[PDB]
RNA sequence: GAGUACGACCAUACUUGAGUGAAAACACCAUAUCCCGUCCGAUUUGUGAAGUUAAGCACUCACAGGCUCAGUUAGUACUGAGGUCAGUGAUGACUCGGGAACCCUGAGUGCCGUACUC
RNA sequence: GGGCGGCAUAUCUGUUACACGACAACGCAGGUGUCCUAAGGCGAGCUCAGUGGGAACAGAAAUCUCACGUAGAACACAAGCGUAAAAGCUUGCUUGAUUAACGAUUUCCAGUACGAAUCGAGACUGCGAAAGCAAGGCCAGCGAUCCUUUGCGAAGAAUA
RNA sequence: AUGAUUAGAGGCAUUGGGACCUAUUCUCAAACUUUAAAUGUGCAAACAAACCGGCCUUAGCCAAC
């Protein structure tokens, strides 16, 4: 892009959303990051300090390092024929905790909800039947799809 | 109506706008200590205007904010030179007014042979008590639109305390 | 005429501040740094000594920041000092020290860490050099949050400071903004600070009010309406620190 | 049913203009001997408690501006795959899928947390 | 084509560039080899640009005062980001622009060096009541072997 | 909002030989944007792993455990 510095082509990318400006919030400071957790690097201008490079902005990986104001995070970057694991280190405002495994911890805890209702009790929520089966249709309203003459005059 | 809405004098502003670089101005800071009797503060210029002979950041004025008991005793001092007659356009719509004397020795100041003559400005600021809510560190808010002193409200205050001749 | 600043375009692109910034209650630039702790301290409890001095009340409370909202651990007020023998001051420097003592006694009894960590049973003005882990058993550590008050050398948010310090709580501080501290000599004076711990500076001015309003014919009206006297102001606090330090859970 | 202190989201909370406000509290307010800081006790600091809800704050009300949320615009614009499609071309339709935006219209106009209190 | 011209020869922001990243042309629009003992560090106080009402001489413009003012100002510089009890302005003390055990990393990439940068730990500190912030002024502003040259390896102990 | 860009409507005192203000309007933007696709792009989807209740250890953290 005629210059190959660190923040190049980051005009719209390191900007802030409309009426979403300002310094980071208190629930970002209090959000405690632990080693081994999936975080989600999103660079926060209005910090401008310890930002990731522009490549690591939609990305999400595993924390391997926690320092007093820093998070190391292992992020996969494909180079030529291989996907090597980049260990970047950012400030703590440039990471969000990742909800990537939210739908897996949900059906995991549903497998301790079930097996706590089968071995001891018997009460279960019923299994859901498919809407793709062949039922009967009771027509409560019928129309006629016919392409009237007055559909063209617009 | 309500005794909290008594229009008082908030401040009084004794502006001198010497214009010179500071030769005559150092006896213009002394002419105001024989007035209000607290330390004057200086004032430099914003830009450099060539026709006026003034450059940037050179001390070009002397002003003082005086409050309290001398805020009252320097309108009775200061409106003798007006004979209690100052116009209707001397009043602002924010509630305050002002007037400019032409020579200070017609107040009752003994004329020193070192300090010369000086004309001044006397811009008062009228307000009601409760103006603190616009000047606070914590819980700073605005004064509502019934409690501002108006132009028509500063008419009658000048005609019921000190004077009574606007003479439009 | 005059161009309107507040166009509909002004309102369409206006970004309002935080609610407690519009209201003028929070310095979020200091709120952020007070709440900030090391990320290696994985959510350890960090407590603020929130002191807020209104026109008629001193509010001292130990507060832990949460994402759902700050979690007040044992507040303490100055209007409940009449349960202890102080009917009169309640917004002076001598009731800042009592509210800080009554906070640091109710807080340690809340933890069970009282009868250890009591400290300075009779007060001086002298500096203590608080022992914290940044510097045996460690005292309970909270840091002092003045909010928006201007920290001047003699202010009453620093009377709650030595109230809490001489009550057994460990607040980190230097004695630079105590009243008996000299800027250019750089040496504390424990005489001048101890005098307004026990409200002596009220007593040389309650004396002038009862002496220059009896020869001449609203200041200290409810004290002159009372039977209260100078020389009975200073011992009124020393006895009232016994009522606090021995049983702090009492209130109105 | 409310206050105060700390608050989380940060306009459904803002802006303007009216209206109302039990208690208690906040708040204006009084003041300058000490602590302290100013051109100025204005702010600020201290020390107060005569006065008032005038103002702040709170709440309510606008064919209010804004904001928020659906709906419409509209299967429209645009676009992924296809053709020995059509058209001199510009470009357009069809086929298998995805599918907007402003204007406009309707709604309503903060919500949850801790400690202390009326 | 080569020559003249030029720099697309090291390098920075916007765009080309086709909503990750990467993408060419003597493609477009401008920068770079400097500058600063404060224009660095920090704390406190403050609010800017502009407009409107006002006040002797004093006008469109001198300075005082009030109101409104989401940044329309400023941040040495090209540009873009970002920023309002601040990152701007003023003031106060300061030297973290030092040292930093061969820690790890990012950008360019061959995942080499260089330049720039990030997250650390150690010494000694600065400002601050404190939490904190600070090892330059974010992000461009720079350079191998060989050779020259400077600094450090104070003296005083030690039957080794 | 910023950069362009036509035109009518009067606001009446805000002025000088359309300035100004308020609502609209015709028409646009590779280096403009409130909003925003289609196509893309990152991670997770149970066998060195997460899940559930004791123990040992640590000059890690916290006032303590
Ligand atoms: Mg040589």
């Amino acid at each position: 892009v005629h210059s190959y510095g660190y923040k190049s082509g980051t005009r719209h990318l390191f900007a802030k959303k409309f009426r979403k400006h300002g310094a980071p919030s208190v629930s970002t400071i209090l959000t405690n990051i632990k080693v081994g957790d999936y975080v989600d690097v999103v660079a926060d201008s209005a910090v401008r300090e310890g930002m990731p490079h522009k490549y690591y902005h939609g990305r999400t990986g595993i924390v391997w390092n926690v320092t007093p104001r820093g998070v190391g995070v292992i992020i996969n970057k494909p180079v030529r024929t291989r996907t090597l694991r980049k260990r970047i280190c950012v400030r703590f405002e440039h990471v969000r905790k990742s909800r990537c495994q939210e739908a897996f911890k949900a059906k995991e805890h549903q497998f301790q909800a079930y097996l706590a209702a089968k071995k001891a009790g018997k009460a279960l929520p019923p299994l859901k039947k498919s809407s793709r089966m062949g039922g009967i249709v009771r027509p409560k309203n019928v129309e006629v799809l016919a392409r009237r003459v007055a559909d063209y005059e617009a | 109506a309500n005794p909290m809405r008594e229009i008082v004098v908030k401040k009084l502003c004794i502006n001198i706008c010497v214009g010179e670089s500071g030769d005559r101005l150092t006896r213009a800071s002394k002419v105001l200590e024989q007035l209000c009797e607290q330390t004057p503060v200086l004032s430099r210029a914003r830009l450099t205007v060539r026709t006026f002979g003034i450059r940037r950041n050179e001390k070009i004025a002397v002003h003082c904010t005086v409050r309290g008991k001398k805020a009252e005793e320097l309108l009775e001092k200061g409106l003798k030179v007006k004979e209690f007659e100052l116009k209707s356009y001397n009043f602002s719509d924010t509630g305050s007014f002002g007037f400019g004397i032409d020579e200070h020795i017609d107040l009752g100041i003994k004329y020193d042979p070192s300090t010369g003559i000086y004309g001044m400005d006397f811009y008062v600021v009228l307000g009601r008590r409760g103006e603190r809510v616009a000047h606070r560190k914590r819980k700073c808010s605005r004064v509502g639109h019934s409690h501002h002193v108006t132009k028509e409200e500063a008419m009658k205050w000048f005609e019921k305390v000190h004077d009574g001749i606007i003479f439009q | 005429f005059v161009k309107v600043v507040k166009n509909k375009a002004y309102f369409k692109r206006f970004q309002v501040k935080y609610r407690r910034r519009r209201e003028g209650k929070t310095d979020y630039h200091a709120r952020r740094q007070m709440v900030l702790q090391d990320k290696t301290k994985f959510g350890s409890p960090k407590y603020r000594l929130v002191v807020r001095i209104t026109n008629k009340d001193i509010i001292a409370q130990i507060v832990q920041a949460k994402i759902v909202g700050d979690e007040v651990v044992m507040a303490a007020y100055a209007h409940e000092l009449p349960a202890f023998g102080i009917e009169h001051g309640l917004t002076n420097y001598a009731a800042a020290y009592a509210t800080g003592l009554l906070l640091a006694r109710r807080t340690l009894a809340k933890l069970g860490i009282a009868d250890k960590f009591q400290g300075a049973k009779e007060a001086d003005g002298s500096y203590s050099a608080v022992r914290t882990k940044k510097d045996e058993r460690f005292p309970f550590k909270a840091i002092l949050d003045v909010g928006l008050a201007r920290t001047t050398t003699g202010a009453r948010v620093f009377g709650v400071l030595k109230g809490a310090v001489d009550g057994g709580m460990a607040v980190p501080h230097r004695p630079n903004r105590f009243p008996g501290y000299n800027k250019e000599k750089s040496s504390l004076d424990a005489k001048v600070h101890r005098d307004r711990i026990f409200g002596k500076h009220v007593a040389e001015y309650l004396k002038q009010v009862k002496e220059e309003a009896s020869s001449n014919p609203v200041q200290f009206s409810r004290y002159m309406a009372a039977k209260v006297l100078p020389e009975s102001i200073e011992g009124m606090y020393k006895k009232a620190h016994a009522a606090i330090r021995a049983d702090p859970s009492k209130s109105l």
